DNA sequence: GCAGACACTACGAGTACATA
DNA sequence: TTTTTTTTATGTACTCGTAGTGTCTGC
């Protein structure tokens, strides 16, 4: 087990950080009447953690065994279709994006049949069900469409937990039926207060510079800095205050991306440019991030008056990336762009 | 209230599989002399008349006069499991949409009471001319269901003649022409199996394969079949049930014109 | 007994009345007469008179002989992959006895309605056979038929018919019907149909029956004048980035009723051959495409339409 | 024996078969063949117009037969120029090869038929008759940054980059709102690449495999 | 004795406990005498009782027996294909009109279909509505419910009478709240309520479930401003300011800092763009550059609304009026 | 007998001499009927105008009650007209004699564009050959959708939109005949908000009366929720007049008040920016700004950002108008 | 009288395309 | 002088393979 999976807290008493949130949540899910909840915030902040804080919270100890089932469902084109379901004997929670742009049949015929049925034992569970619907920013709006009645017809039996990124690509029906959560990203003080004590639990010793360092590097998200520090406490023991920090393939090959870009600007190169976008999508990096990378680093070598185009541009082609369904064309006319703008800059 | 009774499931059940393929829907009217049922296809084509009389159920009461149109396909699939020896009863209230069909198991046990929802079709009644017809044929029905059969695997649009000596059926078809021709087969043993004409004018008209063979579906209702034709009026195919009631089919003729040469 | 419509009851009986493509015609008029008639398609605009030109080519080769030995199927047949080995096939193997010329004759009307793997297997059955049976295919769009069929036939293409052969053929009707007319209606009619031999009578016989004499006004009263020839007035204002008679042309098609799906497809139709800069032209396309998109997805308004001609204006200044 | 050796169920059959493949026939034996064939029904042709048929049914022996059989008749005995050169009779729609649709787009007719609007239509119609419209994309997308492209600004790439954007904003409204008379538009993609990108060099086209190979290691 | 939610403890039973929509709540109760109810559309923003409205009608006119054979209730979270108008709406359409209240109360002798969330059915299964709502239209009625009507075909919306629910206003909204607040034994400020009604802008199932969620909140004490700021996910004025002198110094550093800083504490980017445009708006800048800010910043909304990536966005947002800002200097 | 129905199908023309806008197109069918000279119809125009209506009082003109079920096969957007359909059974009834009584029938085919084009190719030649037999009548709101073979053989109707002083006594009858208390600025309110449609203006009618108990300009504008006259020519006086922050407080007051919508506002906005005598570059600018302003009202958008930018679009051009000159 | 064989239609499954 | 593969979301149409099943033959 990793530092990310092996000092995660239980309850919401345990937990580092948003602890005025932790005390909130703990007094808004003990009546039972809590409406449906919309987890929103960065990745890595503590959105799972809190979520499965509020479950246990609700039920007893027995959220924590969970369960891998299988479901196969029809479509409307006859193509029976797998899909993973992490269930307990109280909560289950279902990612529907698996289905790619069939998840509104996970809508539709998988989440309805568990919001029709009541429970077995009312007992040992309590009066309602909990579905965890992951990463519902990545739902088609079709999908969305299919949740809202379900939500709100049968919400005093199956209350919901949506866990999202980016309220932006929630639609206002859903948003509107459940009360919406925030959880920042812990600051640096916070994630270095983290690494300090799991180092204390682990049995070793942490310079202060060193976890500021982790916690910079990291950008706020406690699970990639959890993995920065497990890893440079394997690749060296002694804890050096200028160590180097092991980083990520995909964003060094970025850095390199965008360094081919803006040292030359010719077609040919363009055509190379190209061929390490499609290396980064091949590796299911999301356009989406490849954008933001390759403006993150593009920034660096622009000048004071040319940083707000080469931003207007980045999301111009990233409206239209999202618009479309080829993400090579905007990435590549982004690209092409910026070329264009940096040669007439350059040569003006 | 209306309230019929089935003396055996067997005969709504021949009724309901001749018209499945046919009838759109069922629309049963309810009087004190019987059920009467006037029904078009899906094509405006042929045109189905039941008629069932009171004195063949076990119980027959009506009130008021009813016009219970109903669908066919789930009538179709309450009467798919139905017995062949069971009583099964019609029901029907005055102000209500439920019309019941009570019956038995073929393990004869339990009941079974299945509900249907009428239909709010507005339907003009159809006139039946009811007038004298140029040809009157008497035929047994198995022989007519074989010789439609044989017809269709020649054609689809089959020339029907008769006259004086009898019927005869003819099919110009792709592979080419087949002209059967039956007359005077009433020197047997059996009563059933005979052919008789009684009217005089020869008529020839030509009428569509497929409803000559959904018409011949209704062979086990009644061992003698009519053929009613004339110049104008439509082919009329009486089938008599033995004490039951009566079904008659008519269809229209098809659009056959000349050769300019 | 119920009378015709003109356009069924004056359709032509023999080759010689028919009017347009005087080459083809006088050449179907002179296989008709001699016989050795070769495998023929016949492509062109609706109404010329394609299904009138084999009709009357298959009656006049055969005559007593047209019941037996000829075969027509049409788009409401079936005319599948198991029809053209089992009854197409069938036919052409069949012994008719014929004149010394003369061949049996498989009218397949509306070709483009028939699947891929059908006309893959017409291919050896019209091959093998032609020194028996010879093939009369009629269609509107040659590229849905393919190319071995195409290159197995000779392809005769009709073009639209002209207004003075649509002219002669409407005087022959009027002379038959004794109906009153004007020179000025005549031009409207001409005008109305469009090289449409049908819509030409169709619309006489509409005037003269609710009207019962043809002048300007009575044919202008049912009839419409056609749409393309105020949406190249209109796309001509966007060329010279002129917004107000633009928008003139485009309220007045749109207080007239018609949608914007028929108002964007009459504009796309325009600027497809339109004369002017070939960038400019993919420019409105382009901008055209942008606009039915939004109109297909569901807005669809009077100001999406004056927004895309605004489009299209400024897409003139700006190079 | 089939007329397209790239179909999808022959390719097994490629990697065992004696492939044998034919050449368009030489222009010269087909007019002397017309010749003899004219000769023996007693009809005179001039081998001019024998060779305009001849390049007007693209050196098709069949096509060119029936043309003259139906041209011929009995009423004349010499065919004319104008009457080959008409088209109402004999012209017939041939299916392009890919390679020849790009080999048109990317390279200019060599020296009337100099007119823009002419090439125009010519390429807009050779794309819209070939088939097979999402390969001649992916050829286009593939092959337009291997050229000696003139426009040293970037500014035909970013305009054809915005008009393969608008060829895939076209293909997913047409598929998501189920309007398909929006998919009239993305024929008029590849002649938006022949006023981009047309040169009077010899381009080496390539057949287009980047988007399939980045779909199956995205699939892997 | 189960606890339910505030949005579906307090959803309108009968016609009389809907809220501000007065003229189709006279419509109906107009229909509930014995008048001639016709086809109905109802479309507006999220939230302000479209389905409340015709449910709490169809409860009145038919009581409790008569719903399962008088109303036919489809929406997006059913399979509403072409087969399901043609056959099962067409089926439905086509019954009789049967069965009787058990109270004395008068029914109206039609069935009711809602069609709600129409936005989701295609051309071709909106198209084959058609001839059903004018053929059937004397033993049923229908009532389509949407939210954009544009989504919904011409000849649907002609068949229909349109009616446009409005955002509640301050007003009822704000009593509605008192109500609710008064038949829960909970004690909520004039600040908060006035900043409960700002907050939900006329959303009252988001007015109701704040109001729940700071009871639970608080444990049943006085509801505050504080709780009310802190729910509502608004963001405080200082980080405005902090992104307008950003944007003041001119300096893209600042800029990608304060952006950086605001997606980090994992703030909305439309309460973003709802507070710089109310910030705007409400300044001493020129005309010219409120009219491009403005115009930028219903950009950055659509862009957002069609689920682009916030920091993108939201740099070129604050690109945009780092230049305005720093161009008048 | 009273009945409970909506009133655009309590109050249906019956006969052709109810309808009122078409009177031309309505003699030809008449003229059509009565010397037994009806053809294949095609009726198209936009919806509302009276093409249904037309095509079932000319049906119950030519059959009586006791033969009309065998005469005529009406098939429309809510059956199946797949290619086995027309195949099947449309084939066998236009290829078959009647049964009652001897006379031409008619295949009315309502929703036309609807269909596939396999079924309208398949169409033609049962439209061609059994002319004498029976008769199709098409109708379409969009004529793009019907291939052109099937308009050459049905000769074509334009069902144009219905003008208002055409409209007036047909409302009048309606009006009559339930009893309605209505003013002059209460029918020129409902033939304005019409616009060339009969439906809309009788459900109007229907739920102002439900609403009110009276129709007037207030009740009816009320009742619908379009903004009058005077509001749009406030909103655009204060857009043309002053700076953004008086003009937004001012408009936004008007649509708190009123309960006003950004759609219908665009509309008559849109309907002004062509009567004011604007610039040509100004009114490019003006329509391509209210196009983009009325696409991105078609999500989840938020509406006020979008009267923000409905009220920028006419600050930046204030200053342009004015130093025009 | 009952087991085997024959063709029969209804039904499940795979594929393509949808424009001018 | 140059060739592989499945996504787009429904709706329709075509084509082909398979399986109960009514009916005919025979001892
Ligand atoms: N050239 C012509 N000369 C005389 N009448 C013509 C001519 N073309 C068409 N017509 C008339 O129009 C009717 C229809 O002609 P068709 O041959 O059916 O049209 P078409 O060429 O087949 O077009 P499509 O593609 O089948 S709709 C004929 O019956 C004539 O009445
Ligand atoms: N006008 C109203 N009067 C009273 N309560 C209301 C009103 N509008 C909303 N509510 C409350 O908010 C809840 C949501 O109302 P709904 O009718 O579901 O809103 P809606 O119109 O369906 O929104 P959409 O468009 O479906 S997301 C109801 O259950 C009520 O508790
Ligand atoms: N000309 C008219 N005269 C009288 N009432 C009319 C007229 N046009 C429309 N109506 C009214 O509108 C109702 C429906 O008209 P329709 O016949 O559906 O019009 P339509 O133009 O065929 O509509 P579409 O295009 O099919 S939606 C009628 O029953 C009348 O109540
Ligand atoms: N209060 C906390 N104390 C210590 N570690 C935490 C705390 N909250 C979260 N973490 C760690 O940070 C990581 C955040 O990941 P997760 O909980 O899945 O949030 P998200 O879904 O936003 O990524 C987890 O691996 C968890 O172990
Ligand atoms: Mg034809
Ligand atoms: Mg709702
Ligand atoms: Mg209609």
């Amino acid at each position: 087990s990793l530092w990310v999976d092996k000092y995660r807290p239980c309850s919401l008493g345990r937990l580092d950080y948003h602890k005025e949130q932790a005390a909130q949540l703990r007094n808004l899910v003990q009546c039972g009447d809590f409406p449906h909840l919309l987890v929103y915030g960065p990745s890595g902040a503590g959105k799972k953690t809190r979520i499965m804080c509020i479950l246990r919270e609700l039920y007893g100890v027995g959220v924590e065994k969970l369960r891998i089932e299988h479901q196969t469902i029809t479509t409307p084109s006859k193509k029976k279709i797998e899909i993973s379901t992490i269930a307990s004997n109280y909560h289950l929670e279902v990612n529907p994006s698996d289905a790619g742009n069939s998840d509104r049949v996970v809508i539709q015929e998988m989440l309805k049949t568990v919001a029709q049925s009541q429970q077995l034992e009312t007992n040992s569970q309590r009066d309602f069900k909990v579905v965890l619907l992951t990463e519902v920013d990545k739902l088609t709006k079709d999908a969305q469409h299919a949740l809202r009645r379900t939500m709100e017809k049968y919400m005093s039996t199956c209350r919901l937990i949506l866990c999202c990124n980016s309220t932006s690509k929630v639609i206002p029906p859903i948003r509107s039926r459940c009360l919406a959560v925030r959880v920042p990203a812990p600051s640096i003080e916070d994630i270095c207060h983290v690494l300090s004590t799991v180092c204390k639990k682990e049995g070793l010793n942490l310079p202060s510079q060193l976890a500021h360092r982790l916690a910079e590097k990291s950008c706020r998200n406690l699970r990639k800095a959890l993995l920065m520090c497990e890893a440079c406490r394997v690749q060296q023991y002694p804890f050096t205050a200028d160590q180097e920090i092991p980083e990520t393939d995909w964003e060094v090959y970025l850095r390199e991306t965008a360094n081919a870009i803006v040292s030359q600007q010719t077609p040919q190169r363009l055509l190379e440019v190209r061929g390490r976008l499609y290396e980064l999508l091949t590796h299911c990096i999301p356009p989406e991030i490849i954008m933001k990378g390759l403006l993150s680093e593009l920034l660096h070598n622009c000048d004071g008056q040319l940083k707000g185009e080469v931003a207007q541009m980045a999301a111009y082609y990233e409206h239209r990336l999202q618009l479309g369904s080829k993400a090579i064309y905007h990435l590549e006319a982004f690209v092409a762009k910026f070329m264009a703008l940096y040669k007439k800059f350059m040569e003006d | 209230m209306f309230e019929a009774r089935l003396v055996q499931g067997s005969i709504l059940k021949k009724v309901l599989e001749a018209l499945k393929d046919l009838i759109n829907e069922a629309c049963w009217d309810i009087s004190s002399s019987g059920v009467n049922l006037q029904s078009m296809d899906s094509s405006h084509v042929s045109l189905v008349q039941l008629t069932l009389r009171s004195e063949g159920f076990d119980t027959y009461r009506c009130d008021r006069n009813l016009a219970m149109g109903v669908n066919l396909t789930s009538m179709s699939k309450i009467l798919k499991c139905a017995g062949n020896e069971d009583i099964i009863t019609l029901r029907a209230e005055d102000n209500a949409d439920t019309l019941a069909l009570v019956f038995e198991a073929p393990n004869q046990e339990k009941v079974s009471d299945y509900e249907m929802k009428l239909m709010d079709l507005d339907v003009e009644q159809l006139g039946i001319p009811e007038q004298e017809y140029s040809c009157v044929v008497k035929m047994p029905s198995g022989e007519f269901a074989r010789i439609c059969r044989d017809l269709s695997h020649i054609g689809d649009a089959v020339v029907i003649s008769c006259a004086k000596d009898g019927v005869k059926f003819s099919a110009s078809g792709e592979l080419g022409n087949g002209n059967i021709k039956l007359s005077q087969t009433s020197n047997v043993d059996k009563e059933e199996e005979a052919v008789t004409i009684e009217m005089n004018e020869p008529v020839q008209l030509t009428f569509a394969l497929r409803y000559l063979n959904f018409f011949t579906k209704a062979t086990p209702l009644s061992s003698t079949v009519t053929l009613s034709m004339s110049a104008d009026v439509p082919l009329v195919v009486e089938y008599k049930i033995a004490d039951m009631g009566h079904l008659k089919y008519y269809l229209a003729p098809k659009i056959e014109d000349e050769e300019g040469s | 007994h119920y009378e015709l419509p003109w356009v069924e009851k004056y359709r032509p009986v023999k080759l010689n009345e028919i009017v347009g493509n005087e080459d083809t015609v006088s050449r179907l008029e002179v296989f008709a007469r001699e016989g050795n008639v070769p495998n023929i398609i016949i492509a062109g605009p609706p109404g010329t008179g394609k299904t009138t030109s084999i009709l009357c080519l298959a009656r006049a080769l055969l005559g007593p002989a047209l019941k037996d030995a000829m075969l027509e199927l049409n788009a409401s047949n079936d005319r599948g992959i198991d029809v053209v080995r089992n009854k197409i096939k069938m036919f052409a193997q069949q012994k008719v006895t014929l004149p010394k010329g003369r061949h049996k004759i498989i009218i397949l009307d509306e070709a483009d309605s028939m699947t891929d793997g059908a006309q893959q297997a017409l291919r050896r059955t019209m091959e093998i056979y032609s020194k028996t049976t010879r093939f009369a295919l009629a269609c509107n769009a040659s590229d849905k038929i393919i190319e071995p069929i195409q290159s197995r036939c000779a392809v005769l293409r009709y073009t639209k018919l002209t207004d003075a052969q649509i002219l002669t053929r409407l005087m022959n009707v009027i002379e038959k019907e004794r109906v009153p007319y004007t020179d000025d209606g005549l031009e409207a009619i001409i005008f109305t149909a469009q090289g449409d031999m049908r819509q030409a009578l169709n619309n006489l016989q509409s005037t003269f029956s609710g009207f019962g004499f043809i002048n300007s006004e009575n044919v202008f009263k049912v009839c419409d004048e056609p749409h393309p020839l105020l949406v190249k007035e209109m796309i001509q204002h966007c060329v010279n980035a002129n917004i107000d008679e633009a928008y003139k042309i485009l309220a007045h098609l749109w207080h007239l009723g018609y949608s914007p799906e028929d108002i964007i497809g009459n504009i796309f139709r325009v600027c497809k051959t339109f004369q002017m800069a070939e960038y400019l032209k993919l420019e409105f396309i382009k901008e055209i495409g942008y606009t039915h998109m939004k109109i297909a997805e569901g807005v669809n308004s009077l100001l999406q339409m004056a927004g895309l001609l605004a489009r299209l204006c400024q897409k003139t200044m700006a190079p | 024996i089939c007329n397209d050796q790239f179909a999808p169920s022959l390719r097994q059959l490629k990697q065992q078969a004696f492939l044998l493949h034919f050449p368009p026939t030489l222009p010269s034996r087909l007019v002397q063949r017309l010749q003899e064939v004219s000769l023996r029904q007693g009809m005179r042709a001039d081998p001019g117009v024998l060779a305009a048929l001849c390049e007007k049914t693209d050196n098709d022996i069949r096509a060119c037969i029936n043309t003259l059989q139906f041209l011929y008749s009995r009423g004349q005995r010499e065919l004319s120029v104008r009457d080959v050169q008409a088209t109402r009779v004999g012209l017939k729609d041939q299916r392009r090869g890919l390679f020849s649709v790009w080999q048109e787009v990317f390279q200019l007719p060599r020296a009337s038929l100099t007119s823009a609007s002419q090439r125009f239509y010519r390429v807009l119609h050779a794309a819209a008759s070939a088939g097979e419209h999402e390969k001649v994309v992916q050829g286009l997308f593939d092959n337009f940054l291997r050229l000696r492209l003139r426009d040293s600004s970037l500014g035909a790439v970013c305009v054809a980059l915005d008009w393969l954007a608008f060829d895939d904003l076209l293909a997913g409204a047409a598929h998501h709102s189920q309007s398909f008379q929006l998919l009239r538009y993305p024929p008029f993609l590849p002649v938006a690449f022949h006023v981009l990108f047309a040169s009077s060099h010899t381009p080496r086209i390539t057949f287009p495999s980047s988007q399939q190979e980045a779909q199956n290691r995205m699939s892997q | 004795a189960k606890p339910v939610p505030w949005v579906e403890k307090y959803r309108p039973k009968c016609v009389d406990e809907v809220a501000f929509q007065e003229e189709v709540v006279a419509v109906l109760k107009k229909s509930l005498e014995g008048a001639d109810l016709p086809n109905l559309l109802f479309y507006g923003p999220p939230g302000t009782g479209k389905t409340s409205t015709i449910l709490a009608a169809a409860r009145e006119l038919f009581g409790p027996e008569l719903f399962r054979l008088r109303v036919l209730e489809l929406n997006a979270s059913d399979e509403r294909g072409i087969q399901v108008v043609r056959e099962k709406v067409k089926n439905f359409a086509q019954l009789t009109v049967s069965g009787s209240r058990s109270d004395g109360k008068p029914c109206p002798p039609f069935k009711i279909v809602i069609l709600d969330e129409a936005d989701s059915m295609t051309s071709a299964a909106q198209a084959a509505l058609r001839r059903t709502m004018e053929k059937e239209s004397k033993t049923t009625r229908f009532c389509l419910i949407c939210n954009y009507v544009s989504r919904i075909i011409e000849p649907l919306t002609s068949r229909c009478s349109k009616f446009r629910f409005k955002p509640l206003s301050d007003k009822i909204q704000q009593q509605r709240l008192l109500d609710i607040a008064k038949k829960e034994n909970v004690k909520i400020s004039d600040e908060g309520i006035a900043y409960l009604v700002k907050v939900s802008e006329g959303d009252l199932r988001k007015a109701i479930t704040f109001l729940q969620s700071a009871t639970r909140l608080t444990g049943g004490k006085e509801i505050t401003e504080k709780v009310i700021t802190d729910i509502a996910g608004v963001i405080p004025a200082e980080k405005i300011d902090g992104v307008f002198a950003a944007c003041q110094s001119g300096s893209f550093d600042k800029l990608e800092a304060v952006v950086k800083d605001l997606i980090d504490e994992g703030h909305a980017a439309t309460q973003l763009v709802n507070q710089l445009h109310d910030v705007v708006v409400e300044n001493n800048l020129s005309d010219k550059q409120k009219s491009i800010i403005t115009e930028k910043l219903a950009e950055v909304d659509k862009c957002l609304a069609d689920g682009a990536d916030e920091h993108l966005q939201l740099i070129s947002l604050c690109a945009t009026v780092m230049q305005q800002l720093s161009q008048n200097c | 007998k009273i009945r409970n129905l909506p009133w655009v199908e309590k109050y249906r023309p019956q006969t052709l001499n109810d309808l009122i806008s078409h009177q031309d197109i309505l003699s030809t069918i008449q003229k059509f009927i009565n010397e037994d000279r009806l053809p294949h119809l095609l009726l198209y125009g936009p919806p509302g105008t009276g093409k249904t209506s037309t095509i079932l009082a000319c049906a119950k003109q030519l059959y009586k009650d006791k033969e009309f079920g065998s005469m005529v096969l009406e098939l429309n957007a809510s059956d199946d007209r797949g290619i086995d359909i027309i195949r099947g059974p449309i084939l066998s009834f236009a290829s078959t004699r009647t049964i009652f009584k001897k006379g031409f029938k008619l295949v009315i085919l309502d929703e036309a564009d609807a269909m596939t084009q396999d079924a309208q190719n398949a169409l033609r030649r049962v439209i061609e050959k059994f002319t004498e037999n029976t008769r199709f009548c098409l109708i379409c709101n969009y004529l793009s959708k019907i291939i052109p073979a099937l308009q050459s053989r049905c000769t074509r109707f334009r069902f144009g939109p219905l003008t208002p002083e055409l409209m007036v006594p047909r409302l009048e009858h309606v009006v009559e005949e339930e009893k309605v208390d209505i003013s002059e600025d209460g029918m020129k309110a409902l033939v304005t908000l019409s616009s060339g449609d009969m439906r809309r203006a009788l459900n109007i009618l229907q739920s102002t009366n439900m609403a009110f108990g009276k129709v007037t300009e207030e009740t009816v504008y009320t009742c619908t929720g379009h903004p009058l006259k005077s509001d749009i020519a406030n909103i655009l006086d204060w857009m043309l007049n002053q700076d953004f922050t008086t003009a937004y407080r001012n408009i936004t007051e008007l649509k708190t008040l009123k309960g006003l919508a950004l759609h219908d506002i665009l509309t008559e906005i849109h309907l002004f920016v062509h009567r004011v005598d604007f610039p040509s570059s100004v009114r490019i600018h003006l329509l391509t700004k209210m196009a983009d302003i009325e696409y991105r009202l078609s999500v989840g958008t938020n509406e006020k950002i979008q009267l923000s930018s409905l009220i920028a679009a006419f600050q930046v051009t204030r200053d342009l108008i004015v130093a025009e000159a």
